[PDB]
RNA sequence: GAUUACCCCUUCUACCUUUUGCAUAAUGGUUUAACCAGAAAAAAUCUAACAAAGAGAACUUUAGCUAGAUACCCCGAAACCAG
RNA sequence: GCCUAACGAGCCUGGUGAUAGCUGGUUGUCCGAGAAAGAAUUUUAGUUCAACCUUAAAAAUACCCCAAAAACCCUAAAUUCCAAUGUAUUUUUAAGAGAUAGUCUAAAAAGGUACAGCUUUUUAGAAACGGAUACAACCUUGACUAGAGAGUAAAAUCUUAAUACUACCAUAGUAGGCCUAAAAGCAGCCAUCAAUUGAGAAAGCGUUAAAGCUCAACAAAUUCACCAACAUAAUCCCAAAAACUAAU
RNA sequence: UCGGAGUACAAAAAACCCUCCGAGUGAUUUUAAUCUAGACAAACCAGUCAAAAUAACCAUAACAUCACUUAUUGAUCCAAAAUUUUGAUCAACGGAACAAGUUACCCUAGGGAUAACAGCGCAAUCCUGUUCUAGAGUUCCUAUCGACAAUAGGGUUUACGACCUCGAUGUUGGAUCAGGACACCCAAAUGGUGCAACCGCUAUUAAAGGUUCGUUUGUUCAACGAUUAAAGUCCUACGUGAUCUGAG
């Protein structure tokens, strides 16, 4: 019978090199996730389906910042074969105030504070 | 097509992602008056506001969890002293030593 | 993750519950629209004419 | 043709209550065909087997140790059976009663 | 779809009905014109009148009574009985 | 059989607009949501409930759900119940109809021929105006309108068609002992020693029995050397063709 | 109709004209009450548990027990008792108060939802090849075969399934005309023979052309007579009835 999957725990345990091949920090998790539906749901299964939703990944090619917890960490890779994670990058930190109307977020996952000024 | 090399170089893959090719105004007046804004751009702008504003909500709750968190386990820490420091003082086998 | 489960529970629980509470005081005001004089009185208006 | 009969629903032999739950009292906990789990703390034994909360409270699963009443000729001679360092254990299902037996109010002043 | 240009170029397995599924080689139709097929207010919903009472008589009433509007097809047997 | 061209029982009129769970038909536009079956039943060509679903109205928790918890001989995928969390869904109240004659694919099974485009259960999916040349079910795809804009997805010739092993000489106790007409390395049984620098009382052909032809043995040089290849149908084969100008 | 085990491996449910056990009750005394929270299960009808409180027995139990204990059972209505109860292999077991056979003399409404012919899927059965050699063949597996086994293919027979047709796809055999396949009967070119020659036995290649006339039988087949270079096996809606026959 066709079921859920259980991910078996040494699958996320990650390899010192695999820092290096993805670009992460070895010492310290990024915050937040830039999470993407890519697949369609159809001709998957209905709790996939529900996850997707959950997720606010109603729109495919359409970015949606999430938490890096756990609690979503699980839906997450319940539903990993139909979406692209990046980690959110803030080289001129996080967007104040006065900036909230003249931000961006790249392809490359930088969410500028200043887009086009002037 | 390029979308590759667009991505490695920063662009969006599409030439119509947040590119100067539609983010600026397309006509003006002659007069040298701008134009009124753009529909498709004030959506855009909405949608980038509304993005910004929940990373910032986001971060700001994370930060307000960990700190949450910190201050139970030094809460903790500081009524397991009091604990210690509310006792009494032993009597039963220290008097006759 | 960047924080533990531990760390998690209950992090963003008021924003929850808010939300909920908006959801039903959203739900909670159905209610008929008002009736009003001007709607009545506007169907005379098609019989208007010149003198 | 020759295999008759063996057609008959399911008895819903099963558990009702897990651990956690909040029960009152009367509830039915569990029923069983077998002695599968067995009754502990505020909860009674049915005819059925079925074992059902006496207070109202928190249901919970046990592991504990299994003393057979001595006139149980059955169990008494399994129990004499046993070696010298065995122990039977059971699956127990109790409930923790939750509120208190009563409250002394005040009536009048005389 | 087009096109300077009717075809030439590219694309689309007639329509109802019945079926798990019909271009199906399953049914129906040459075509035109005229006729040919959803009907009821018990309980309910909406609107309005008056309201512990409502109704122009006979009843119903622990917010109810009165009024109005919302609803339920056509063709076809072999047959049976009487004169 | 015949009883006014149709007689298993005439024809006409009336009942009569007989009755059909059966077939056929059922007439304007646009929009919203939208269903594949558990139980009874002279019942499986149908109805009545339940579960789903529609239209209104009240509310508050609804799915996802880490621990902990659910049996005794052995037992997989995984289930039930649950905080947090991500979302906004769910439950009751009042009206309700349709449906209850199903297909394939992936998985666990059973029957059969470990056969079916076969039959019966459980879980999941689908029923594109793209792709698999054509195509129901396979794959890509949160389905509106106009544009003579752009970026992507699944997807477009699949793998081998392979197997050579050549010179060089082989004498001796002895025809080893028994059986046998004959058994000389060789129908058979037992021993399997020994001469030579080197040759098994002999690993295959051959003789009725001998003879004779080879193998291993020495002496001469010594590329590489274990298994692997397997016919066909009936109108007429079936895109044409292409081994190298840079391709994540 | 009811129950237990497997199918259905771990909450519940879950089908087959699936595989096995069973029930339509006996024995014994402790003869087992009333009222009521809260629950299980369930479409409905029915089925199950049960705390507290009441009257009688120890003043400390009462759930009747055992036979795998689970099944040992039947609704309304209506009939009878003495007013409290009882009554159905109503076993087609959610049960009509009481009703068979036959129709080829048949009729009507439908169904390709469902059979007979054909097609289609599969290849159990059938037919072709190869792999393997124990055995026959005097010795000698492979001149000719070749058991126990392996593997690949074809779609000629019977069967299996019920996918297209029942608002019609008209049937065997024969007559006329035949199209095609090769798994070649003849004719042609060869290999091996346990091939001396003539006759033969096998295998390879080749489908332009041929493959008879008669007795009986409706016959396809089959037996027989006379010949031939031979009187091939099949597919074509078991080719062909808007070309023919109607013997069955
Ligand atoms: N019973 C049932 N029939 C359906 C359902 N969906 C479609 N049908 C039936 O299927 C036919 C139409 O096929 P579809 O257009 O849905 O492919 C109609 O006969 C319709 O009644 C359903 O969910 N349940
Ligand atoms: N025996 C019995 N007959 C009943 C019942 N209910 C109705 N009946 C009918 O009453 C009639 C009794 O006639 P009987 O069989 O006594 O001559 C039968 O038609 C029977 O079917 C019942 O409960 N029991
Ligand atoms: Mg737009
Ligand atoms: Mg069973
Ligand atoms: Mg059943
Ligand atoms: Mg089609
Ligand atoms: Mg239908
Ligand atoms: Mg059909
Ligand atoms: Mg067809
Ligand atoms: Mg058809
Ligand atoms: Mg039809
Ligand atoms: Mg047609
Ligand atoms: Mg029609
Ligand atoms: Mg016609
Ligand atoms: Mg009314
Ligand atoms: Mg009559
Ligand atoms: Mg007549
Ligand atoms: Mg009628
Ligand atoms: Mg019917
Ligand atoms: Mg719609
Ligand atoms: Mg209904
Ligand atoms: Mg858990
Ligand atoms: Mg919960
Ligand atoms: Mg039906
Ligand atoms: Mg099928
Ligand atoms: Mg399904
Ligand atoms: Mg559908
Ligand atoms: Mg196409
Ligand atoms: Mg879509
Ligand atoms: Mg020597
Ligand atoms: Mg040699
Ligand atoms: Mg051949
Ligand atoms: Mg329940
Ligand atoms: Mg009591
Ligand atoms: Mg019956
Ligand atoms: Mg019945
Ligand atoms: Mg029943
Ligand atoms: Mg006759
Ligand atoms: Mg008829
Ligand atoms: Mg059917
Ligand atoms: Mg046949
Ligand atoms: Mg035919
Ligand atoms: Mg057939
Ligand atoms: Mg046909
Ligand atoms: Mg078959
Ligand atoms: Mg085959
Ligand atoms: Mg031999
Ligand atoms: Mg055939
Ligand atoms: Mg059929
Ligand atoms: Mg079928
Ligand atoms: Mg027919
Ligand atoms: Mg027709
Ligand atoms: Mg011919
Ligand atoms: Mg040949
Ligand atoms: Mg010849
Ligand atoms: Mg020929
Ligand atoms: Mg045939
Ligand atoms: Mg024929
Ligand atoms: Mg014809
Ligand atoms: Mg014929
Ligand atoms: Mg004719
Ligand atoms: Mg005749």
């Amino acid at each position: 019978k066709f079921t859920r999957s259980r991910i078996p725990d040494k699958v996320f345990q990650p390899s010192p090199e695999d820092h290096e091949k993805y670009g992460g920090d070895p010492q310290y998790p990024h915050k937040l996730h830039i999470v993407t539906r890519i697949k369609s749901t159809k001709r998957r299964p209905y709790w996939e389906k529900d996850i997707i939703k959950m997720l606010g990944l109603e729109k495919a090619h359409t970015p949606q910042v999430h938490k890096n917890i756990p609690s979503v960490n699980a839906k997450l890779k319940v539903v990993k074969h139909l979406i692209r994670i990046k980690p959110l990058k803030l080289p001129q930190g996080l967007p104040t105030e006065e900036d909230m109307a003249n931000t961006c977020l790249k392809s490359n996952g930088e969410l500028v504070v200043r887009w086009l000024l002037n | 097509a390029g979308s590759q090399w667009r991505l490695q170089q920063g662009f969006a893959a599409n030439p119509s992602g947040y590119g100067p090719l539609t983010e600026l105004p397309d006509w003006s007046y002659a007069d040298g008056r701008p134009a009124p804004p753009m529909k498709g751009q004030l959506r855009r702008k909405a949608q980038r506001e509304k993005f910004a504003r929940r990373v910032v909500l986001l971060s700001q709750e994370m930060d307000a969890g960990l700190q949450a968190w910190q201050l139970r386990q030094q809460e903790k820490l500081q009524e397991e002293e009091g604990k210690q420091k509310n006792a009494l003082k032993s009597k039963g086998a220290l008097l006759q030593n | 993750p960047f924080l533990t489960a531990e760390q998690e529970r209950g992090h963003a629980a008021v924003r929850r519950a808010a939300a909920f509470q908006a959801l039903k005081a959203a739900q909670a005001a159905r209610f008929p629209a008002h009736r009003r004089l001007e709607e009545q009185l506007g169907h005379l208006l098609v019989t208007r004419k010149w003198s | 043709s020759k295999n008759l009969g063996g057609k008959s629903p399911g008895k819903r032999f099963g558990i009702k209550k897990m651990e956690g739950h909040y029960v009152h009292a009367g509830n039915i906990l569990a029923t069983q065909r077998h002695f599968r789990w067995h009754p502990g703390a505020h909860v009674g034994l049915g005819k059925n087997k079925c074992l059902y909360a006496l207070e109202e409270g928190v249901v919970r699963y046990t592991k504990e140790v299994y003393v057979p009443n001595p006139s149980n000729s059955e169990a008494v001679d399994l129990v004499t059976r046993l070696p010298q360092g065995a122990v039977l254990y059971k699956t127990f299902v109790h409930v923790v009663p939750a509120k208190p037996e009563g409250t002394f109010k005040l009536v009048a002043m005389l």
